């Protein structure tokens, strides 16, 4: 695993236990400790039901926290049957965070820009809000009140006005909650993060069961030219040690290379010779040696399943 | 080779053959065409009406003739003044023709500004040293007597199929491929052609080949290690270039032309291993005795003399008859080939058919 | 990615939309089985 891809893990660990419930984090760590995880897998992994692990995986498919990938399976002793498989695809991820970070700032933001602005009215019986502009045309002949339209009825001052700082201590905690995030992005920004895909998150798959039904290979039709919507993504060295017997061996092969390259060039034989007369063409030591040693010897003493396959 | 050899641009230049005929619309461009596709009178196709109109109506610069020892023809010379330009080039290695009209290039091109000796250049190891050599194949006794009786064109086909040449053929084949060389065997006559290339089982080229067929052909037996050894015919004589062709034989011959034996040489004149020590290529003539061969023979060599390549004379080839089989060994055999060669001399009514 | 591009965000995703998804008559038979195709060198 590159140190990216734990930058990104960890990103989206922090946002699925921040803003995301308890069985949020199950679901996630389960496909983020595997690969690709089937939805069979997922849910004997976690032990909860159909109608539990519904919501779930509907919310962070709809965050882009997870994505789905439907494919035809058959079984070679069973109906064939079609499997979901759930994992992360890292770039939508991040664009859903990152967008999402954004735009909750923005609101807490506005909404202080907003809550600094005049109060306004609001009608009592009525609960229609009035702007301090659209007040103004309503105050009634004595200009002491100001009149509803439709009940024609004092209107009564609207909140927000002490809010002033609260808004602002809002967006203090914010900022600092949420800064594992800025300095995860900054870091991600730097780095270049390559898009996911059912096959290629299938190369760091851990199975999760022994006997899984669900077949984890992905084996594409032939010559579909069918596209379905967002389904695509952006030698030996051997050694020989020669020996002194070798050498004189290898000398020996050299000399005959050069003899039959000689031969190769020479010319033939009635080339050679005026063939006019011929006629025409037409259909003992040993002992010595041991007698030594012991005499050397003496003096040293005196001194001293049939499938188709090819081969790799 | 003009794209290897110089930066000519592959945009610029249009082949004008027989397959292809588009022309550059480049403003200054190159034509590399042939004579029989630009000296034609009478008979010219739609599609290759227009190429000719805009070869004529271009002032060209510049016009290479290749083999210009064929220009002064009857018709040939014609596209010398047709095609308009200013410089005129004539490139030929063999600058003679068996009629007089030789002398006819002064006032079609120019004259001769330059000649190189041939022996000067093999020493130097700019082409290929060759042992010449001239094969005295005695004809066996039964086809010769059918030689005195019978006419002279068909005395031509008596005297080049005579088994004695095919066994010579056969044993310098075998003995040279051997060597590792790759062999070239020439027959001007098609049928003595087919039936060696037949007999041995390699391929073969003629006159009624497809540009294609031939090419692969050429193609395969320069860098196809099994095919060795290949069967031309009189469209190999000349212009046809292999780096590779180092022996050369010749069964037929057109009769007592002296440039058809130079040009046939040069294929192997420009051998690939023409530097390596003590190397010589070989140009083997099998020509049958006591016939009117010999007098073509010692006539059609008469310029590589001059040149100053010297022809041997071979009498017996030394081994031959240890082959193991030799075509034509029995006289049943021999019988049968003589014979063989000498015998050569209502729309409704639809349905109803 | 184009909303959060306009905002100066650097959007680490691209539009899907923008994934590029990429003779006749011969004349010598006899040598049927042998002559290899060698077409370019
Ligand atoms: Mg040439
Ligand atoms: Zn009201």
């Amino acid at each position: 695993d590159r140190p990216i891809d734990d930058i990104v893990k960890n990103l989206l660990k922090f946002v699925v236990r921040g803003f995301y419930g308890g069985s949020f984090v199950l679901v996630l760590d389960a496909i983020l400790f595997h690969s690709v995880l089937a939805e069979d897998d997922l849910k004997q992994l976690l032990s909860i039901n159909k109608t539990e692990l519904g919501p779930l995986i509907a919310r962070l498919r709809s965050d882009r926290l997870i994505s789905i990938h439907k494919q035809r399976e058959y079984p070679p002793n069973s109906k064939s049957v079609e499997r979901v498989y759930y994992y992360v695809k890292y770039p939508h991820a991040i664009d859903a965070i990152k967008w999402k970070v954004h735009q909750v700032v923005q609101r807490l933001k506005d909404d202080l820009d907003k809550n600094s602005e005049p109060n306004g009215y609001m009608c009592p019986i009525c609960l229609t809000k009035y702007t301090q502009l659209e007040a103004v045309q309503l105050l009634n002949f004595d200009r002491t009140e100001f009149l509803c339209s439709l009940c024609d009825e004092p209107l009564v001052e609207d909140d927000s006005g002490k809010k002033n700082k609260e808004k602002q201590d809002k967006l203090n905690r914010l900022m600092d909650q949420i800064q594992p995030i800025i300095d995860s992005l900054k870091k991600i920004d730097d780095s270049r993060i390559e898009e996911n895909t059912f096959e290629i998150a299938l190369a760091r798959l851990i199975p999760p069961q022994n006997q899984s039904h669900a077949a984890y290979t992905y084996n594409p039709k032939k010559g579909s030219t069918m596209f379905r919507p967002g389904d695509s993504a952006p030698a030996t060295l051997h050694i020989n040690i020669t020996t002194a017997s070798d050498e004189v061996a290898q000398r020996e092969l050299q000399e005959r290379q050069a003899e039959e390259k000689r031969k190769q060039n020479a010319v033939p034989e009635w080339h050679k010779q005026s063939t006019i007369g011929k006629t025409a063409l037409g259909r003992e030591e040993r002992e010595n040696e041991k007698t030594l040693n012991d005499y050397y010897a003496a003096l040293a003493k005196k001194q001293a399943l049939e499938d188709e396959f090819e081969d790799v | 080779q003009f794209l290897q050899w110089c930066t000519l641009q592959p945009e610029n230049c249009a082949v004008f053959t027989s397959d292809n005929k588009e022309m550059f619309q480049t403003e200054s461009g190159l034509v590399v065409s042939t004579y029989s596709m630009v000296a034609n009178t009478r008979n010219r196709s739609h599609d290759s009406q227009k190429v000719m109109d805009f070869l004529t109506g271009r002032e060209w610069g510049f016009i290479i003739l290749d083999e210009v020892h064929v220009v002064p023809a009857a018709m040939f010379r014609r596209v010398v003044s047709t095609i308009a330009a200013h410089a005129k080039l004539g490139l030929t290695a063999t600058l003679v023709r068996e009629d007089d009209k030789i002398g006819d290039l002064n006032f079609l091109i120019g004259p001769k500004l330059y000649e190189a000796n041939w022996m000067e250049l093999s020493q130097k190891g700019h082409i290929a040293n060759v042992q010449c050599a001239e094969v005295w194949c005695p004809m066996t006794a039964e086809f010769y007597q059918e030689y005195l009786r019978e006419t002279a064109r068909k005395r031509m086909l008596l005297y080049i199929m005579n088994p004695t040449k095919f066994q010579a053929c056969q044993f310098l084949i075998q003995y040279h491929e051997r060597r590792g060389d790759k062999i070239i065997v020439f027959s001007d006559n098609v049928y003595a052609l087919q039936e060696y290339a037949l007999k041995m089982g390699k391929p073969f080229i003629y006159g009624s080949t497809p540009q294609q067929e031939r090419m692969n052909i050429l193609q395969n037996f320069q860098y196809n290690d099994q095919i060795n050894t290949i069967f031309l015919s009189k469209v190999g004589d000349t212009s046809i270039d292999l780096p590779e062709a180092t022996c050369l034989i010749q069964i037929s011959s057109h009769y007592g032309s002296r440039r058809q034996e130079a040009q046939r040489l040069g294929r192997i004149l420009r051998a690939k291993r023409r530097n390596d020590e003590g190397f010589n290529a070989f140009f083997y003539s099998l020509v049958s005795k006591d016939t009117q061969e010999m007098y073509y023979s010692t006539k059609r060599q008469a310029f590589l003399v001059d040149q100053g390549y010297a022809f041997k004379v071979i009498t017996h080839l030394h081994g031959m008859e240890n082959i193991p089989n030799l075509a034509y060994a029995s006289p049943r055999e021999r019988r049968e080939l003589l014979q063989e060669v000498l015998l050569k001399n209502h729309p409704l009514i639809r349905k109803m058919y | 990615p184009r909303k959060l591009q306009d905002l100066g965000l650097k959007p680490a995703s691209v539009d899907p939309a923008t994934i590029k998804r990429q003779k006749g008559k011969i004349t010598n038979t006899h040598m049927t089985g042998i002559l290899k195709d060698y077409s370019h060198r």
